[PDB]
């Protein structure tokens, strides 16, 4: 195909010689899903601002609006270092010597009587 | 470089959606955004491949790479309400480029269901014994002193045990020794002594026609051939005349008793001979040489009927085309030989036993020739143009073959 | 980008995709690279030529980029060679400062050793008489254990997973070679008994109360003869199980997976006990402490958490890496946690204060294998470049480099004596390295000019039949165990 | 190949199931992409009651889910559970066989006769024997 | 309680999907086969979902039969809120 | 290619039927 032969060249430029049986088929399925949601948001935005045809600024606006409720990504380094120093300041607790099987409180564990229906 | 998806695919998608008259800068804006997201995910699916310790991949790294980027795993449908299909994936869509796109529901039920494998099990072995890697199948590969044999005394004792087990005093001993020949990786550098033991054995074992000694040696040849490690075509010049005599030789032992056994041995000899011509093949040396010897065995008159039956079997098991060309212009001679054995009152000799076997084998081979490249019609008396050997019974055998084809 | 070093090739192709601003605003690895400072350890003999080419106003802008984005850590000594600079670079924020590798690290073992921490530094668990009975039969195993050395090479017993059509992602063996766990891609953990003693769990809650109570055979009674298999399958992860870790008392299996939870499976009831939900992201590794109370789990969210099996929330968050925490290993005294990662750095973390006390850079790929010496003085790390780098924890420098492997080194272990380091990779080879001749020699300059001792340290290679060596284990009688799915 | 037959023995059993269900007052000779679409929504639906009913029971400190954990799971997917006794009630039910087994002989592995060598004292008896 | 009285009648009644196949996709998600009648309800609830779509795609095929196409699945799943996708790349 | 060892292989240069004794002394 046309757009599927370019997808095998994006992978070969990234050195991917052998991957999945249909990985070309589903990266094209993702690339089609991504461009019909950049355009789809843009066309609504063009109607929202009222114009004869969809324009590049609406397409850029469509990407920015989606990136706000789509991929947030792993928490940042200034957020991870603040919750670390808030947690690493608390000293380690001592251990009771013969408490038994050391477990959390029973509402945080998976140890309940675990019922089932009577067969009748 | 930086390879992106083509823009002339993005305008096709846009105008097939209701968004017409898009500019080129509008269209180039789509194909660098989505080509980044493919590059962002394939770099992120690479994390799961390297942490999955596989490199090869199992349809699923992109399903976790999408879920990691807070985009839904499923492909081919997008739920704006997100609740029936959350970030759990549906395994993609089994679709192809050369897909017909039209299927019959009845055919899918008709197609057989594959079987399910035994659950993963744990097996331990040895990579190294005090520094040395063992050759087990779980591993990949003027006075002066007297000379030391290259073969070891463990190897020489192994050769003695395998050869004394392969002469078939006990059947379980034979069968293991045959499997040991069939899969020992270090059985090279002992192979001259095995080939010489086979060759020398058959020649002093046809002086008195000792059928077991021969059936065990032919099974040893078959066990030597299917071993994948050893290099055999240096030794096939000793192997082939041994199987040739087995098929084309007279039986010192009376055949009315083991001729069935003898026939089986001949069949085994003809099986290995056809394998010997399937492998080891170069231009005009091996297959054509045994074909020429088989044909001049057939053509010569007054030839022992044991030799005749063996050569007939050897000519027959040579494949599709060989009987399509070599078993056509000779039916009249076969019929005349059968008629001579039939005429006269002496049945003590082995002549007619040989004649009956030859006629049955020739008639079965004719049946695929009749089935493979002819249409059935006039199965009553047209075979009387071929001396009337099998006739209506041959027609009944052809009908049984047709019934088997219908069942298939 | 063409005139870069060959070991930066996977780093530049992430940059070729980055062309927009908003593409980089959600990467979070190049976002932390832009705000941090490259450390760039240079000598004073070469810095004088650099500063005589930058303090002049003819250039005056590349000098402004250098003093804004690059640290420069100066040492007084010889300028390093090119094959010595190549040995200790390859990480973003690379070649960290010597002021990070000068903190006092208690790298000694517990019970005098001046490098040993006190017993009440980290609040560890208690011990009883039964524990002194364990070390009596442990030194009977050490007897048959032979000073392996370079002469008495150990025997390797490969425990291959034969069918394994669900992909095996995690192996662990107990400290005595009695159980083998398997983490698989079909979201299961499967415990196998390797001794001739079937896995037995109490059949019902009523059964334990009636049995024992002064019987004097608790271990025999708790096992129930109705549930006795050579294999127990554990369900409950909703994703491929990436970490697997036994507890030293042979209860309490640990498993982490793609779904972001760490799970504590009992080995007396063979059920799940706790699900530790601190990551929202794939937890790539977990390990129990060698004393069995705390455990560390590293995930995709670029932290490693310290848990205690008593709290639903962690105790320490080790949050200094710039990429995924691939590995998490405890020190043999369990006061220090080594976390290898995908940004090509290995970092030691003190369990007190959560501070990074060592930063080990010099790998070219993401670190996939970590292992401590039984002395506690050394640390072997392996990564995708096939290099095993031996680090001195007190010295904090590259010490040795083992470059025999071809593909990703996914398993390392030292011997029980410390005589041999065993390395297993995706090359389907189990290489043995001389871990005594590697540390025989062991500052004011930050390097020791390490040689090419790889050929001398190799003892054997041991190619495996199409089977990547996922785990390496040393029996207490110094017998190598290895377990990889046969592909 | 028995490697992909681990997955294809059960997914091509679900293809016979949909081919046997499409005959129940439906259509004939469906489009090919419309069948791999609907069986992808079917696998994603079984995998979503798997992940969510396990989450609802483990939130209540349990490990195996009861009926009350699925009738809250199906409510959170918008199912209207009360219509389900009616579907099962229709006679239109059919029987499709579970798949067979890749290895019929279970465990025929018997290695080969050739015992030689013992064990040094650093190798216990439960490890495999030294080969020939 | 009708649904408790319904599930107690499922020791018989082999459903359309086998329990070796319904139980396989349940074991893949952590659901283990404690009760075999529990599997048969999940196999019945997954039949009724597929049967309700094939019965509503038939109404969109009678207006335009005896043939299930993607342009019949498209308006049938649109009231369900599911936008089905054409292949378009093969 | 005639220089290849396959041409000098014993099987290529040896006639099997001549080799067989066939009980002939």
């Amino acid at each position: 195909p046309k757009d599927a032969q370019m997808m095998a060249q994006i992978l070969k430029d990234m050195g991917i010689t052998e991957y999945e049986p249909r990985v070309i088929n589903q990266m094209l399925e993702f690339a089609f899903r991504y461009v019909t949601t950049i355009l789809d948001d843009a066309k609504i935005y063009s109607s929202h601002a009222k114009k004869a045809t969809v324009d590049a600024d609406d397409v850029r606006l469509a990407i920015q609006c989606r990136a706000d409720q789509s991929f947030t990504s792993p928490p940042p380094r200034d957020f991870l270092l603040d919750i670390a120093r808030q947690r690493n300041q608390t000293p380690l607790p001592l251990i009771k010597p013969y408490s038994g099987p050391r477990l959390p409180p029973d509402r945080y564990c998976l140890t309940a009587p675990n019922y089932r229906l009577k067969s009748l | 470089s930086n390879t992106v998806l083509p823009s002339e695919s993005m305008k096709v998608v846009a105008e097939s959606m209701g968004i017409a008259q898009i500019q080129e800068e509008t269209c180039q804006l789509l194909t660098d955004e989505v080509s980044y997201r493919i590059k962002e995910i394939a770099q992120d699916a690479l994390k799961f491949m390297h942490m999955g310790k596989r490199q090869k991949l199992t349809t699923s790294d992109i399903d976790y790479a999408l879920k990691l980027k807070n985009v839904e795993p499923l492909y081919g449908f997008h739920a704006q309400e997100f609740i029936p299909f959350r970030f759990a994936s549906g395994g993609g869509r089994e679709l192809y480029f050369y897909e017909e796109k039209e299927v019959d529901l009845s055919d899918i039920i008709n197609t057989p269901l594959p079987r399910v494998p035994l659950d993963v099990c744990l097996k331990a072995h040895w990579l190294s014994i005090e520094g040395c890697q063992p050759a087990i199948p779980e591993n990949p590969p003027r006075l002066k002193p007297r000379s030391i044999h290259e073969l070891s005394v463990e190897q020489q004792l192994y050769y003695k045990e395998i050869t004394e087990a392969c002469v078939g005093s006990c059947e379980a001993k034979r069968a293991e020794a045959l499997q040991s020949i069939a899969t020992d990786p270090g059985l090279y550098q002992m192979l001259p002594r095995f080939s010489t033991f086979i060759s020398e054995g058959v020649r002093v074992n046809v002086v008195q026609n000792n059928l077991a000694l021969l059936i065990y040696l032919m099974r040893m040849v078959k066990a030597l051939m299917d071993n994948p490690t050893l290099y055999l075509e240096k030794y096939v010049h000793e192997l082939i005349p041994a199987v040739m005599t087995c098929i084309v030789s007279r039986q010192l032992c009376l055949r009315p008793d083991v001729d069935n056994h003898w026939a089986l041995r001949d069949f085994a000899a003809r099986l290995v001979a056809q394998i010997c011509k399937h492998f080891s093949t170069t231009t005009n040396n091996i297959q054509s040489r045994i074909t020429k010897t088989f044909t001049k065995s057939w053509v010569d008159e007054k030839t022992p009927w044991t030799t005749r039956y063996g050569s007939i079997a050897g000519l027959a098991e040579l494949g599709h085309d060989v009987i399509k060309t070599l078993i056509l212009p000779r039916l009249q001679q076969e019929g005349e030989r059968i008629r001579s054995v039939l005429d006269g009152p002496v049945l003590s000799n082995i002549d007619r036993i040989g004649a009956d076997h030859v006629q049955s084998l020739l008639l079965k081979h004719c049946a695929p020739v009749l089935a493979k490249l002819r249409p059935p019609p006039d199965n009553q008396d047209a075979y009387r143009a071929e001396f009337g050997s099998l006739g209506p019974l041959l027609c009944s055998q052809v009908v049984k073959a047709r019934a088997q084809a219908a069942l298939q | 980008h063409g005139d870069q070093e060959c070991y930066y090739q996977d780093d530049l192709r992430v940059l070729s995709s980055l062309t927009k601003k908003e593409h980089m605003k959600g990467n979070e690895t190049m976002l932390d690279f832009r705000t941090s400072k490259f450390v760039l350890r240079i000598s004073r003999d070469s810095y004088q030529l650099l500063k005589r080419h930058l303090q002049e106003k003819q250039n005056n802008q590349i000098w402004n980029i250098v003093q804004e984005h690059l640290y420069i850590d100066i040492f007084d000594g010889m300028p390093r060679s090119k094959q010595q600079i190549d040995a200790m670079v390859g990480s973003l924020a690379g070649e960290a400062k010597r002021e990070a590798n000068k903190s006092k690290v208690f790298f000694g073992l517990l019970k005098q050793d001046p490098n040993a921490p006190p017993q009440n530094r980290i609040p560890l668990p208690e011990l009883k008489d039964s524990d002194k009975l364990d070390k009596i039969m442990n030194m009977k195993e050490t007897t048959k254990r032979v000073r392996l050395g370079p002469d008495c090479l150990p025997s390797i017993c490969f425990y291959t997973f034969l069918n394994a059509y669900q992909g095996l992602t995690a192996v662990d063996v107990t400290d005595d070679s009695s159980l083998i766990a398997g983490g698989f891609a079909d979201s299961t953990v499967r415990v196998w008994s390797v001794t001739p003693k079937k896995l037995r769990s109490v059949k019902q809650a009523s059964d334990l109360s009636l049995i024992d109570k002064e019987s004097d055979d608790v271990l025999e009674r708790i096992m129930d003869e109705k549930t006795a298999s050579e294999l127990k399958i554990l369900y409950g992860h909703s994703g491929p199980v990436y970490g697997a870790s036994f507890s030293p008392d042979r209860n309490y299996l640990l498993s982490s997976s793609e779904d972001g939870t760490v799970r504590l499976w009992s080995l007396q009831t063979f059920t799940c006990l706790v699900g530790y939900k601190g990551h929202n992201y794939p937890v790539w590794d977990t390990q129990f402490s060698p004393y069995g109370y705390y455990f560390v789990s590293g995930g995709h969210d670029r932290v490693a958490r310290l848990w205690a099996t008593d709290h639903y929330q962690p105790l320490r968050i080790f949050a200094g890496h710039l990429a995924d925490v691939n590995c998490t290993r405890f020190h043999p005294n369990s006061n220090y946690v080594a976390t290898g990662s995908a940004d090509r750095t290995v970092r030691l973390w003190d369990v007190l204060n959560g501070n990074c006390v060592r930063i080990f850079t010099g790998h070219k790929g993401p670190i996939h294998s970590l292992t401590f010496s039984p002395n506690g003085r050394f640390l072997a790390t392996g990564a995708t470049d096939g290099r095993v780098l031996l680090w001195d924890i007190g010295h904090g420098l590259m010490v040795g480099e083992l470059k025999g492997h071809t593909d990703t080194v996914c398993s390392l272990r030292f011997s029980r004596d410390g005589e041999i380091l065993a390395s297993g990779s995706m090359d389907n080879t189990v290489r043995l390295w001389d871990a005594i001749k590697a540390f025989e020699d062991l500052t004011a300059t930050g390097h020791i000019n390490l040689p090419e001792n790889s050929q001398e340290l190799l003892l054997g290679t041991y190619m495996t039949k199409s089977t990547p060596v996922v785990h390496l284990h040393f029996t207490r009688r110094n017998l190598v165990l290895a377990a990889g799915a046969y592909s | 190949n028995p490697a992909d037959n681990y997955h294809l023995a059960r997914r091509r059993t679900l293809q016979v199931v949909v081919s046997s269900l499409l005959t129940e007052a439906g259509f004939e000779s469906a489009e090919k992409a419309s069948v791999e679409t609907l069986t992808e929504m079917l696998q994603s639906y079984i995998s979503e009651i798997g992940r969510s009913a396990k989450s609802y029971c483990e939130h209540t400190a349990r490990t195996q889910p009861t009926l009350s954990d699925i009738v809250v799971t199906l409510v959170e997917m918008g199912f209207n559970v009360d219509t389900l006794p009616a579907y099962a009630k229709r006679s239109q039910r059919m029987v499709i066989t579970a798949p067979p087994v890749t290895n019929q002989p279970v465990t025929p592995k018997a290695l080969t006769a050739g015992q030689n060598r013992p064990h040094p004292p650093h190798i216990p008896s439960h490890f495999p024997e030294f080969p020939d | 309680t009708p649904l408790v009285d319904f599930l107690m009648q499922l020791e018989d009644y082999t459903p359309t999907i086998p329990d070796a196949v319904t139980g396989y996709y349940l074991n893949r998600a952590g659901f283990e086969a404690s009760d075999p009648r529990i599997i048969r309800l999940i196999s019945l609830a997954a039949q009724k979902f597929i049967s309700d779509i094939a019965n509503d795609a038939l109404q969109h095929c009678k207006m335009k039969k005896y043939t299930l196409t993607m342009e019949d699945l498209t308006p049938a799943l649109s009231e369900y809120g599911i936008n089905v996708k054409k292949p378009h790349y093969f | 290619d005639l220089l290849a060892d396959e041409n000098f292989l014993m099987v290529t240069q040896l006639h099997w039927e001549d080799d067989i004794i066939w009980d002939g002394e």
